């Protein structure tokens, strides 16, 4: 279906204690595939799925080039940023750039981004048409003018619309078993009375990909959102994701509860009940 | 400056079987700033060599971490997980449950 | 793959 290549980086200034800590990741949909750091001893991008593992040197060269030309790029900035909002050398700082493309089932571009923040607040914003910059704040405008000046929006949508949907294409042609894969959720349910008259009834979904679920509770056919619990779709380590719903229930009536899991690598929505 | 609390789950890569080898993750989420402590606990001892995730961070710029470790849960064994940030006073610990 | 140039200061 539709895809989506995304990059993260993170430069956080230690005073003192160096030079910035540089941290660079890189997603295929719901998959890390390349990552950098600083502090690591390759200093170099270092693959993080098998399918980019068959890049040669020149491909781990280039992203070797980019990636610390930035982390460069962030030492100074951080630098200016404090100028800006005039703080201490004294306090640590955080620039964070997220930017990348999504593609339609065709393979063809639909839409990019690039957005910085500063300190965990949004800093500046690449708009959807790609031509236009939003600015944050007062700091925020002065970056914009600069990059106005330098026509800094005509480069990003350059690579968004061009070599970010073109290294998209390769992955997802390298990466078909991986990436275009459809793991359905392995379902499972329990039962913990928490009174004489109260129980908990959890229900279970794990090692599926993509991240993208959807678990809802029904009591006799009818919508359960009342006294409904469930946890943020978390990372089994394996590649898998795992997320539980759970709904406090009176002591004999767990037969009226039911379960629906949604997935993509389901045929059809799974119904689980005590 | 923006300062989040950290949201932590404690938790199996597989359903918990006794005997059977597993791995013992935490999942850190939500905070802000970067700069975390997380170590995983066996009955209130610190575990060697816990591996992570690489630094990623969410739409709202909130940073996510996976720690986790190879282990074989036993019924005498209690497993658990501290956490220390800027935003908490002293580290946080939060038990493993077999079901959460 | 990463982006290249630009690469401006902020
Ligand atoms: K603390």
């Amino acid at each position: 279906g539709s895809h989506s290549m995304r990059y993260f980086y993170t430069s956080v200034s230690r005073p003192g204690r160096g030079e910035p800590r540089f941290i660079a990741v890189g997603y295929v949909d719901d998959t890390q595939f390349v990552r950098f750091d600083s502090d690591a001893a390759s200093q170099r991008m270092e693959p993080r799925a098998p399918w980019i593992e068959q890049e040669g040197p020149e491909y781990w060269d280039q992203e070797t080039r980019n990636v610390k030309a930035q982390s460069q790029t962030d030492r100074v900035d951080l630098g200016t940023l404090r100028g800006y909002y005039n703080q201490s050398e004294d306090g640590s700082h955080t620039i964070q750039i997220m930017y990348g493309c999504d593609v339609g089932p065709d393979g063809r571009f639909l839409r990019g981004y690039r957005q910085d923040a500063y300190d965990g607040k949004d800093y500046i914003a690449l708009n959807e048409d790609l031509r236009s910059w939003t600015a944050a704040d007062m700091a925020a405008q002065i970056t914009k003018r600069k990059w106005e000046a330098a026509h800094a929006a005509e480069q990003q949508r350059a690579y968004l619309e061009g070599r970010c949907v073109e290294w998209l294409r390769r992955y997802l042609e390298n990466g078909k078993e991986t990436l275009q894969r459809t793991d359905p959720p392995k379902t499972h349910m329990t039962h913990h009375p928490i009174s004489d008259h109260e129980a908990t009834l959890r229900c279970w979904a794990l090692g599926f990909y993509p991240a993208e679920i959807t678990l809802t509770w029904q009591r006799d056919g009818e919508d359960q959102t009342q006294d409904t619990e469930l946890v943020e779709t978390r990372p089994a380590g394996d590649g898998t994701f795992q997320k539980w719903a759970a709904v406090v229930v009176p002591s004999g009536e767990e037969q009226r509860y039911t379960c629906h899991v949604q997935h993509e690598g389901l045929p059809k929505p799974l119904t689980l009940r005590w | 400056m923006i300062q989040r609390t950290p949201k932590i789950q404690v938790y199996s890569r597989h359903p918990a079987e006794n005997g059977k080898s597993n791995f013992l993750n935490c999942y850190v989420s939500g905070f802000h700033p970067s700069d975390i402590e997380v170590d995983l606990l066996k009955n209130g001892e610190r575990i060697e060599k816990v591996e992570h995730s690489d630094l990623s961070f969410s739409k709202d710029w909130s940073f996510y971490l996976l720690y986790y470790t190879e282990f074989t849960p036993t019924e005498k064994d209690e497993y658990a997980c501290r956490v220390n940030h800027v935003t908490l006073s002293q580290p946080k610990i939060v038990k493993w449950d077999r079901d959460m | 793959g990463t982006s290249g140039s630009p690469i401006i200061n902020r």
